[PDB]
């Protein structure tokens, strides 16, 4: 839309498609005049998918996936309950490679919190996830003997909700 | 909407130091158009590649960052393009200004004879601007060595000239050379001179040794003329023209060996003498003066539009010394060589067109948009009044003016009748109507059309006529004396539905009754359903004359005039 | 001389003056002075003068100013070469009277322009050229007077250069290091600047070592 | 003045302590560094001798 008296122009969010070459026409009866601006759409870092929170039993596999958008390209930063990883107690089921984290047999051993800085120029994210091991049958979460109304034609939903040690 | 690319500012022929402080040189190009205009540069009448970080661009200005002597010297012209076609900037010459101290030799030590005088040279160094501005110095810079009849210093050579030697010429002589147009002052190694005194001087004759030769030079020009001679007798120099007069603008100078002449004109030309004379002898020089000019405009050109088909000569006009040769640049390449007569004009011909006006010497150009119509005609603009008033027995005239392109033909119609040239009835060329001695038949509807090869159009006008305004009594003439008191008749008839004014002129110049001065002798006092007189106070001398009363409405006028006169 | 693009300087009748050089880096201090660009040696006088840093000073301006320009030129030892900086030009205000029946101005205190505040600090080594420097301001042409704490100043070796505005000595040793002032006396006002002249040397032979033949 | 001015500043109807780095003084002008609300507040007189 048109602001300032038709000398600003603003658009609501961006996107890549917004992204290239805008000008301006500064038409008058004696002459007229355009400039030229190159709007390149580049971004702070933004979650393309957020690491959310691995829950495994033991011997199962796990990954975690820190996957951030940005222009220029955001760099991954890597800690283990705010340490640096080079000097984090070693383990032998944990393997980095690029963005993503890697337990194969995942056991009791390197229960933590994992940081991940994704930063460029512009911006930074920081996410955290951390890994539960328990040990406990599927529990009820919700009331017992619901009732529940609705018409003919309508979209309906029963809510059941439950939680379980392995995935039950 | 359209319009054509039109300058405002052109480059010019330029200068930079090879030692600058600058490692950026830029030339100037702007314009203005209703698509904006497109810019591009040629070097030597060659592409130039646009960006390569060296070379760069900036609204239509052309920048050159840390510029070689072999590289960027030359001829730059720029080409201001859009959709209407392109224009050439004027030629600009580009070059390294060079001014490289003078070589570092020893000069020898100089002795004269007293009465006896002598010469040094400069040694001008390369110089590429050759606005040289020379004057000499002694033994330290701020000191300088001044104009008499004895002692001169040459504006073409640079070199220093003395006639007659005495004691007081003795010590260092240093050259100095100023460049003005790089603010740049340089001098040479100081020259020691001795005169050797001698008792009686021994007189010596007029020896010419400085000439002014045949000069080809433009209309208007400052110019300036060198005349000197030596002998021990300080030589006396007297200018004269052969076998005419000389020009009034010439002005002679203390020294009267450097002539000035301000704005050459046609018959400054021929043969001037210089007569360098002493106590002894005498010598002469006759040098030609050749008169030439820059072409000059007369009728340059304008912008122009005109339709398709029409027979067309463009008149471009300029005067020069050597006749001037005219080209015809289409967009920006010649496309005719001579009279510039076109016939059964088309659509690809419009856009712009340059004049230039070249002779063997100089050049000057002269842009202007030539535009073609083929539009259909519309009453958009220019509409009919609906409504039109006319009285008996009066010509009346009617505007039939819309805007057509290719002139297109006319008529007129009265719902039942079409009309045409006839005895009293006459439709000239230019779309108007003109009837003469009118009846009441003639009020009614009339239509004009607009019939044009390409679509025509309809508008429409309502005409009424009205009883006319006349006069029933007509002033009559009055004789009396200073002082009196007199009166002016005059009475009209008129249609009620019109807006009627009465008006008294007199000598044919309207008193305007607007201002204090004029009701001071003059009143009036308009009554009943005729009646208009005025009245006349204080009668002097310059009141005596002709009265006349005209009864004005918006369809026709009355006019009655009488004479007054006065005694005493 | 760096191309600049000059709007020429203006002033209403008789008010004070600097007008700045500032030359390109000059290695060693180019030979400055004031020039016409019609070639002719400028106006200088008790009034009005130039500095040895190379600007020029008008204690007040007068009429005559505007008839000719003044342009900063800057010669190198070495290469005999002179550089030109673009002049300038001056503009000058009346507002004085037309007396009926047949200076018509305001005057006015003196002013320091150069050095600045009371005070200031300059050092120069032993045997070498000391040179003092004082600019005012008055419009009635202030005259410079320069004295010393608690001492005389030597006259056999000091004189006044550059129309009293200057004072130069010659060898300069510990006996003339300490403390000179200026007085710019006028007839309305009149005022004094100080400077620490602390005297510093440079080494210099006691005993110069001798060729021994034995 | 021909024998130029010299000048003196008081602090409610008080001397001034001349140089105190915070003080200083310029051509019968006088200036202070970082006032303070507690301590430079006052009514301030000059003599020209
Ligand atoms: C080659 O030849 C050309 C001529 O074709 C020379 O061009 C010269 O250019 C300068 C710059 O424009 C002209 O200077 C003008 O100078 C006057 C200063 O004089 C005024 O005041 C004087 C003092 O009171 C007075 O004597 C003057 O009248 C005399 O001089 C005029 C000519 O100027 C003469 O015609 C009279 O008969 C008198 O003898 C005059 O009152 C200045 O006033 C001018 O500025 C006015 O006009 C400009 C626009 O031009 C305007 O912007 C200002 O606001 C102001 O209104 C102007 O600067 C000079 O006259 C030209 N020389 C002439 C015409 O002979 C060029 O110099 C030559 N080449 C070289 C290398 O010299
Ligand atoms: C129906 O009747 C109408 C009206 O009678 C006819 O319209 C007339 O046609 C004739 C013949 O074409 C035209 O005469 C032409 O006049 C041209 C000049 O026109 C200009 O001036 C006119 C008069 O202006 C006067 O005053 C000015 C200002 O002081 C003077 O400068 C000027 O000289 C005059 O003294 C304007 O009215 C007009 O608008 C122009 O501004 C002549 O150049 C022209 O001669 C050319 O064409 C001839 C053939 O047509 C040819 O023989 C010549 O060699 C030359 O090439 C011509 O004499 C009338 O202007 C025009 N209107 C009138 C008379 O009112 C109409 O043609 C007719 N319809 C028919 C017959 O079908
Ligand atoms: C249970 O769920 C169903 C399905 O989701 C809901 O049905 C919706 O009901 C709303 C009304 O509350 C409907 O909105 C209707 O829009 C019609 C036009 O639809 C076209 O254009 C719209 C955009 O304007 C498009 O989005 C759409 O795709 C269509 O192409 C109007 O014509 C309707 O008004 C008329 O009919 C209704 C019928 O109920 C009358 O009551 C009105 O008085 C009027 O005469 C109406 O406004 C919507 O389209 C329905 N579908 C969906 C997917 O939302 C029920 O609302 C919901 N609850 C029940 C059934 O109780
Ligand atoms: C800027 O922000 C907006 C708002 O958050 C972002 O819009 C989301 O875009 C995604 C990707 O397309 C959508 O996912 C789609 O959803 C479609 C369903 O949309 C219908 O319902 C909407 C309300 O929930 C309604 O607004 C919409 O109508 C509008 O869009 C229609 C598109 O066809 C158009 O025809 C209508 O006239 C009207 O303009 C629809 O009725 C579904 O059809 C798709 O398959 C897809 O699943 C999100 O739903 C949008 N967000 C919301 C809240 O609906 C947008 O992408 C952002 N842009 C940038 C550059 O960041
Ligand atoms: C820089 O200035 C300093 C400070 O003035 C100089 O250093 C010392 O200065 C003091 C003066 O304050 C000198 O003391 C003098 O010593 C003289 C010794 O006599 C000889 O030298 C005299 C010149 O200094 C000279 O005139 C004299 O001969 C004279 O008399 C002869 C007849 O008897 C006659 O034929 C001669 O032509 C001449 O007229 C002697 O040659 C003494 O005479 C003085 O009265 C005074 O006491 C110190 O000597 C100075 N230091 C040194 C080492 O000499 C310093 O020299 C200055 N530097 C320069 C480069 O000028
Ligand atoms: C010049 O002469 C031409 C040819 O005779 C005139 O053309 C038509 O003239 C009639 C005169 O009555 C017009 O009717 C008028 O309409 C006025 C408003 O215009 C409305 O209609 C217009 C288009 O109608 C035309 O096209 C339709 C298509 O279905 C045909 O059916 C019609 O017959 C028409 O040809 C619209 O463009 C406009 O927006 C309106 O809706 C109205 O105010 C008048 O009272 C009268 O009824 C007719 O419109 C003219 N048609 C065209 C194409 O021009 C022409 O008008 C004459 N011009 C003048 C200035 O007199
Ligand atoms: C013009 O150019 C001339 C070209 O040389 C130039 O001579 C002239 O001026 C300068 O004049 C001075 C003296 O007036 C010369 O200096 C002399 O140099 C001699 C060695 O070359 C030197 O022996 C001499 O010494 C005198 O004084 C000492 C005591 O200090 C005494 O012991 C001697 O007996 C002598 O009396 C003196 O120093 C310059 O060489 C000379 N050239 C320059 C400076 O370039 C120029 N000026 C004029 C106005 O004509
Ligand atoms: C073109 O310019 C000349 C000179 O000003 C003028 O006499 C002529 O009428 C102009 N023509 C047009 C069409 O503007």
């Amino acid at each position: 839309k048109f602001e300032n008296f038709n000398k600003a122009l603003r658009i609501t969010n961006v996107s890549e498609e917004d992204s290239g070459e805008y000008f301006c026409l500064a038409s008058n009866k004696m002459g007229s005049i355009r400039h030229t601006i190159s709007v390149r759409v580049k971004a702070a870092p933004y979650w393309l998918d957020e690491p959310k929170n691995l829950i495994l039993a033991p011997g199962e596999d796990g990954r975690l996936v820190c996957r951030a958008n940005g222009n220029p390209k955001p760099t991954v930063q890597w800690m283990v309950n705010g340490e640096p990883l080079q000097s984090a107690p070693p383990n032998p089921n944990r393997e980095v490679a690029g963005d993503t984290i890697i337990f194969r047999d995942t056991q009791i051993s390197s229960r933590a919190v994992y940081q991940c800085n994704t930063s460029n120029e512009h911006g930074y994210l920081l996410a955290n996830a951390f890994v539960s091991v328990l040990d406990v049958p599927p529990r009820m979460l919700s009331a017992r003997n619901q009732l529940i109304r609705v018409i003919l034609y309508n979209r309906t939903r029963l809510d059941c909700p439950f939680f379980g040690s392995p995935i039950p | 909407k359209g319009f054509g690319p039109i300058f405002e500012e052109q480059p010019i022929n330029t200068i930079y130091p090879e030692e600058s402080l600058e490692g950026k040189v830029s030339l100037n190009c702007r314009a203005r158009a209703s698509p904006f205009p497109v810019y591009k540069w040629r070097m030597n009448n060659g592409d130039v590649d646009l960006t390569n970080d060296r070379y760069s661009m900036v609204g239509g200005n052309l920048v050159i960052n840390n510029p070689d002597k072999q590289k960027d010297a030359g001829v730059y012209y720029c080409l201001a393009s859009n959709n209407y076609g392109m224009v050439r900037s004027t030629e600009a010459t580009l070059s390294f200004g060079y001014l490289d101290p003078f070589p570092p030799e020893e000069r020898p030590e100089v002795k004269v004879k007293e009465g006896k005088g002598m010469v040094l040279l400069c040694d001008p160094p390369y110089h590429f601007p050759d606005d040289l501005s020379y004057r000499w110095l002694l033994n330290e810079f701020p000191v300088f060595i001044t104009m008499d009849k004895r002692r001169f210093v040459s504006q073409t050579n640079g070199n220093l000239y003395i006639a007659n030697v005495e004691s007081s010429d003795r010590g260092n002589y240093s050259c100095f050379v100023s460049s003005p147009s790089i603010t740049k002052s340089v001098f040479s190694k100081f020259i020691p001179l001795i005169p050797i005194p001698e008792r009686t001087t021994k007189p010596y004759p007029a020896d010419i040794v400085v000439q002014f030769k045949d000069i080809y030079t433009m209309m208007g020009q400052n110019v300036t003329l060198e005349c000197f001679a030596l002998g021990n007798p300080v030589p006396d120099i007297r200018w004269r023209k052969v076998l005419e007069p000389m020009p009034s603008t010439a002005e002679i100078s203390t020294s009267g060996a450097v002539l000035k002449i301000f704005n050459i004109q046609l018959e400054d030309e021929g043969l001037y003498e210089c007569e360098a004379e002493n106590i002894r002898g005498k010598d002469k020089h006759q040098a030609r003066i050749y008169v030439q000019a820059f072409p000059e405009w007369v009728e340059h050109i304008n912008d122009t539009e005109v339709d398709i088909g029409s027979d067309l000569y463009w008149p471009c006009i300029a005067t020069g010394k050597p006749i001037p040769t005219i080209r015809w640049l289409k967009n920006g390449y010649s496309y005719h060589k001579g009279e510039l007569r076109l016939y059964d004009v088309t659509f690809e011909n419009a856009g712009m067109y340059q004049c230039i006006a070249e002779n063997a010497y100089g050049s000057i150009y002269a842009n202007a948009e030539l535009k073609i119509l083929a539009l259909a005609p519309t009453f958009e603009m220019n509409p009919m009044k609906k409504k039109i008033l006319a009285a008996k027995g009066g010509r009346v005239v009617i505007e039939c003016k819309p805007k057509a392109a290719p002139k297109p033909k006319f008529s007129w119609s009265k719902g039942t009748e079409w009309l045409v040239n006839s005895s009293r009835i006459l439709i000239w060329e230019d779309g108007s109507l003109e009837i003469n001695n009118i009846t009441r038949n003639d009020g009614g509807i009339y239509t004009c059309f607009a019939e044009n090869n390409r679509g025509k159009a309809n508008s429409t006008g309502t005409l009424v006529i009205t009883n006319p305004t006349r006069i029933i009594l007509a002033p009559i003439n009055a004789d009396i004396t200073v002082g009196e008191n007199a009166t002016m008749q005059c009475a009209a008839s008129f249609d009620p539905a019109l807006d009627l004014t009465f008006v008294w002129s007199f000598n044919g110049y309207v008193i305007d009754f607007n201002k204090e001065i004029t009701h001071i002798h003059y009143q009036r006092n308009f009554m009943l359903d005729a009646n208009g007189e005025l009245l006349i106070r204080n009668a002097q001398l310059k009141h005596a004359g002709r009265y006349t009363c005209t009864a004005q409405t918006i369809v026709d006028n009355s006019s009655a005039s009488a004479d007054l006169v006065v005694r005493g | 001389w760096p191309k600049e693009n000059l709007d020429p300087v203006v002033v209403q009748e008789g008010a004070p003056l600097t007008l700045q050089c500032n030359p390109p880096p000059g290695l060693p201090s180019p030979v400055i002075f004031w020039m016409s660009s019609s070639m002719e040696p400028i106006t200088q006088d008790k009034r009005v003068s130039q500095g040895h840093n190379g600007d020029l000073y008008f204690s007040n301006v007068m009429l005559q100013d505007m008839q000719t320009d003044y342009s900063c030129n800057a010669r190198f030892h070495f290469t005999h070469t002179i550089q030109q900086k673009n002049p300038f030009t001056l503009k000058v205000l009346t507002n004085n009277p037309y007396n009926d029946s047949s200076r018509g101005v305001a005057e006015r205190t003196p002013s320091f322009m150069y050095p600045q505040g009371t005070s200031s600090s300059q050092m120069v080594l032993r045997g070498m050229d000391l040179l003092l420097e004082c600019i005012a301001s008055g419009v009635p042409t202030p005259d410079i007077a320069w004295y010393k704490k608690g001492g005389d100043l030597p006259s056999n070796k000091a004189k006044f250069e550059n129309f009293n505005k200057a004072l130069r000595i010659t060898n300069v040793s510990e006996e003339d290091s300490g403390e000179y002032f200026c007085l710019a006396s006028n007839k309305m006002g009149s005022i004094r600047h100080t400077i620490s002249v602390r005297v510093k040397a440079a080494p210099y032979w006691l005993d110069e070592p001798k060729n021994l033949i034995l």
